[PDB]
RNA sequence: UUUUU
RNA sequence: UUUUU
RNA sequence: UUUUU
RNA sequence: UUUUU
RNA sequence: UUUUU
């Protein structure tokens, strides 16, 4: 007996009634979190600064 | 958005998946600029911000309060694995790292909850506000330093 | 839950089976967060928590006081063959191997039951209690430090 | 709202056990407790009866 | 510093081991927060300089 | 029944 | 009645 | 549950 | 009496 | 109700 995290019988939103709209394919994302935040700055201006 | 993006797909539904992330991890309010960004694998590809936000007729809190128990579960796995805090408690200085619960910018309360961490969700919402005022009006828009003349010059 | 974990089977009789152990083994009350696991052999299959505790009007206390006399005569067969004692009164400091038949976080009290270990049972439960208040109130959310001005600015 | 003299709670004042009667069923099926008092930190889950 | 009771250990020394534990606390609490980050000692003025 | 250094 | 991690 | 330098 | 979003 | 970068 084993199971998964998410579920579907959830409370979500729906646009219209059969659509669930968090599509439950994303088991497999978690990038770093500082490398998400906006305290960070992003790979392109880090390139720039360095070609500069 | 649909109109914008211009999709015809259901892979809207993995773009708002991307929203969720980024709508957490850093604040919400309509004073916003920059961009934002999700990523596949080690990949960056960026995506901009503004028509998702001057669409709405409320405002952006008051639709993402759908989107809660999803977020939900998922710190609760990647925070089984590791430990993982949000941003918005090591701002304002959480303790326990258990209560990455609702670390959040949003949330409804419901009648399901626990008694404890109701505390600190609300201290810490209205103590994490000061200062800002309600300072309705700005300014008007009707500036004449003077009155018109109404006159002739003649030699 | 049959909603939730979607068996369609009363496999369910042997997963709360399971519920049994790690609730006895370890505190109860809603203030909890991790997961929790049973074996099979020496596989280590967890499981998770919250949805078996969001979805009941009184407590958890009040639901599983029923399951009383099974765990009982589980100890009594597995305390017969070893010295096992539970973990809820290594804490408290018991003292007698024998009576580990109540040193549990919850029971109830029945008209088919001794005199002697009454006492440890109530006066174990009071005393390990102390300094958490009924408190009842957290705090209000109509924080406005201020009143609206109501004016206009103007040149 | 427009359309009484005094005002809607001098008004809605009369509707009060039934919807007491109400929330005494759908508490008693489940744990309901309504919004004024989730705002305002109530703690007895019994005593929704006069979070109104 | 550290370990776990069990089920196979003797009376006496489980004394010592939690009376030297929690005596051996004392003064610190669970305080739990520090201060927060949003430190504005005052409101943007809105305005502007002219001669 | 435990508690005998 | 609640409050036992 | 945390908090033992 | 009003004033509880 | 709004106001949490």
């Amino acid at each position: 007996p084993r199971l998964k995290s998410l579920t579907s019988k959830m409370r979500v939103p729906r646009y219209e009634k059969r659509v669930a709209l968090n599509l439950d394919h994303l088991i497999l994302y978690t990038p770093e979190q500082t490398d998400l935040s906006n305290t960070r700055s992003t790979r392109k201006q880090f390139d720039t600064w360095f070609e500069g | 958005v649909m109109a914008d993006y211009e999709l015809t797909e259901d892979k809207m539904q993995i773009i708002l998946n991307g929203l969720m992330v980024w709508c957490i991890e850093n604040g919400t309010s309509p004073n916003i600029n920059g961009m934002w960004v999700m990523m596949d694998g080690d990949d960056q590809v960026e995506f901009p911000i503004k028509p998702l936000i001057d669409h709405a007729k409320p405002t952006f809190r008051q639709i993402m309060a759908h989107f809660s128990d999803v977020a939900e579960a998922y710190i609760e796995k990647r925070n089984q694995d590791r430990p993982y805090m949000p941003r918005y408690g090591l701002q304002r200085n959480l303790t326990d790292m258990s209560l990455a619960r609702y670390a959040f910018d949003f949330y409804e309360m419901t009648s399901r909850t626990p008694i404890r961490a109701r505390e600190a969700h609300i201290q810490m919402k209205a103590a994490a506000l000061r200062g800002a005022n309600n300072n309705l009006f700005g300014l008007d828009g009707n500036v004449g330093t003077t009155v018109e003349n109404t006159e002739r010059h003649t030699t």
